[PDB]
């Protein structure tokens, strides 16, 4: 029964070896921070050219205004109506 | 009326509705496309007609069934 | 001095998703809506949509993101970038930053005139010319926070 | 892991008892005293079971009393102990030694070394190592002997110094101490010199921590203390009665972002902890 023992002992050094290098693998240093690289310029075209790089000529041709108009000037003024936030009160306070 | 796409000078997305939810990589194409005096104009790809308006420095594209 | 509770509120009616009714468009609330240190980076202030760890972790992310915007402030070189969006609103000129977080949008503005920073911290899909009308109508209302500086 | 403390009476065994202790493995838990005073030891008197239960068996010799029949003693208790389980580990304090010059506690250690060993050579016994420490209430050599006392007791010893030295070496910690909330009976630390001046710091720290929440009370312990240099010390509790207490400096950094760091850094190495069963 001591050489099941035994073999249980190899299993739990194993298995804490293991544990000390998957809590290693976690340690973040100062200078990952600084230069991490992971926080970089995206915009909504760029992501999209990204996504079709992953994925992966001159389409367009050139040839109502009263609905186009009402509609792009009411998609503004929703989009300008919701964004528009009161505070609850003063945010500095006096003595 | 198949899908609206609003973007302003520098083409970053500020609604996305219909096909062109799907269709954004046309937008860098679509800011060297000429517009007149009042900002209308209708062109035409992929048979499918794009209105674009643009006021306040905003562009609107607006995706239209051809056929 | 400053008063937590307003700023809170504000910060908590700055996570308001947008539902448009003329065209169905519904969207996500933001991640994160937060005020931080314009000097160290750390977190002033701040408000989450839906508890220590992910608090930790957005301290590291706005540590990370004042990181980024440090360079990015001193630099002059390549000023006509197609992601800066500098806004100048009751004669106060400031510059507004938007990166990639992997699959999160994070924009940033100076307070302009001040040492702070507002963070609006969104999912991927979320629309980046929408922050940007959000963090410029958010600064808009903010001008009692204009002109304070760390004691 | 229950240790035995033994003795003669008025050694001082329930003065360490109660200074230490009240100010399963690896808890402070409920040790058990034992007057022996001298006389015939019975032959299997049912003790067979009792010290097979000790982990680690104690004892104390007073230095300001005659100690050569407390040898004898001890060496008679020996004879059977290490008789009966042969993985006992065994340790003698050297108690009441707070009025001694530094030459007579280092003569009066290796003087009992050596009477130690040669009564051992005259019982016969053979690979057994006895430990000695210079302890005394009135300081920290009772703390530091019930720490090696401890951490002779506890199987994951080099894998914590691991774990500790990886955190030091990635968060610009001076010096890490995992204490236990109890007894200031510090359970690991890295390979650095553990500095008595830093123990004492790091010990009245928990003291601070401790009596300030208890004034506090009926509304996870944390604490981070700034001094004037920059260098701070920070205080997580850890699973069970163990905290962590880290004396880390800043080295003309930021002290949020090093703060910040330190909290990813320190709560990644408790879920660390979560998976290995080192607490109770
Ligand atoms: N000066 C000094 N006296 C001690 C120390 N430890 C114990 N004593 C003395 O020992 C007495 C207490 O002994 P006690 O614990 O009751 O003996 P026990 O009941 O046999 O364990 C006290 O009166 C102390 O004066 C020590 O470290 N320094």
């Amino acid at each position: 029964k001591e050489h099941e023992h035994e073999q249980k002992l190899l299993a739990r050094e194993q298995e804490l070896r293991d544990i000390v290098a998957n809590t290693n693998d976690k340690l973040i240093d100062i200078s990952m921070i600084n230069n991490s690289g992971i926080v970089i310029q995206g915009t909504d075209l760029q992501e999209a050219l990204d996504k079709r790089q992953q994925e992966e000529t001159n389409t367009f041709t050139l040839l109502s205004k009263e609905q186009l108009k009402k509609l792009h000037s009411n998609i503004l003024n929703e989009i300008f109506s919701q964004s528009q936030v009161n505070k609850p009160g003063p945010l500095t306070v006096p003595f | 009326i198949k899908g609206t796409i609003a973007f302003d000078t520098h083409g970053n997305v500020i609604e996305s509705t219909g096909v062109g939810s799907q269709r954004i990589e046309d937008i860098g194409d679509l800011s060297k496309v000429t517009l007149d005096a009042e900002g209308f104009a209708q062109v035409q790809g992929d048979s499918l007609l794009v209105h674009l308006y643009k006021r306040n420095d905003i562009t609107l594209a607006v995706y239209t069934s051809a056929q | 001095m400053l008063h937590s509770k307003n700023v809170k509120g504000f910060l908590e009616n700055t996570l308001k998703p947008y539902d448009l009714h003329s065209v169905d468009f519904k969207t996500s609330s933001l991640q994160s809506s937060m005020i931080i240190t314009a000097t160290n980076g750390g977190i002033l202030s701040y408000a989450t949509s839906n508890e220590i760890n992910s608090v930790n972790n957005l301290k590291m992310m706005s540590l990370l993101i004042k990181d980024k915007w440090s360079e990015d402030e001193n630099d002059t070189e390549e000023q006509h970038s197609n992601s800066c969006y500098p806004v100048e609103i009751d004669s106060f000129k400031t510059k507004i930053y938007t990166y990639e977080m992997e699959d999160l949008h994070t924009c940033v503005a100076q307070i302009p005139n001040s040492d702070l920073l507002l963070l609006f911290i969104a999912e991927g899909s979320f629309p980046y010319g929408l922050l940007v009308i959000k963090i410029e109508r958010a600064m808009r209302e903010l001008t009692d926070l204009f002109g304070y500086k760390l004691g | 892991a229950m240790v035995l403390l033994m003795g003669v009476r008025r050694c001082g065994k329930s003065s360490i008892c109660k200074v230490v202790f009240h100010n399963s493995t690896l808890i402070d838990l409920a040790v058990m005293e034992l007057p022996g005073q001298l006389n015939y030891f019975e032959p299997s008197y049912d003790s067979e079971r009792l010290f097979k239960s000790v982990g680690a068996l104690v004892y104390v010799i007073d230095s300001q009393d005659e100690y050569i029949n407390a040898i004898t003693n001890l060496a008679m208790i020996i004879e059977y102990a290490y008789k009966v389980n042969p993985s006992i580990n065994i340790e003698v304090l050297i108690h009441k030694v707070d009025g001694l010059s530094e030459d007579f506690k280092v003569d009066a250690q290796r003087d009992i070394m050596q009477r130690t060993g040669e009564e051992l050579l005259e019982l016969g016994l053979d690979g057994v190592q006895v430990s000695f420490y210079l302890t005394s209430i009135f300081d920290h050599s009772i703390y530091e002997a019930f720490s090696r006392i401890v951490q002779k007791l506890i199987p994951e010893l080099s894998f914590l110094e691991n774990m500790l030295d990886n955190l030091i070496q990635h968060s610009k910690i001076e010096k890490a101490f995992l204490f236990d909330v109890n007894s200031k009976i510090y359970v690991s630390t890295d390979s650095n010199p553990v500095d008595i001046q830093m123990y004492e710091v790091c010990s009245e720290f928990i003291d601070v921590t401790i009596d300030l929440f208890d004034l506090y009370k009926a509304p996870e312990l944390q604490n981070v203390s700034q001094l004037a240099n920059g260098v701070i010390i920070y205080l997580r509790q850890m699973i069970r009665g163990l905290a962590l207490v880290a004396i880390i400096r800043p080295n003309g950094t930021d002290m949020e972002s090093c703060l910040t760091v330190a909290d990813y850094n320190i709560d990644i190495f408790k879920k660390g902890l979560e998976d290995i069963w080192a607490n109770a």
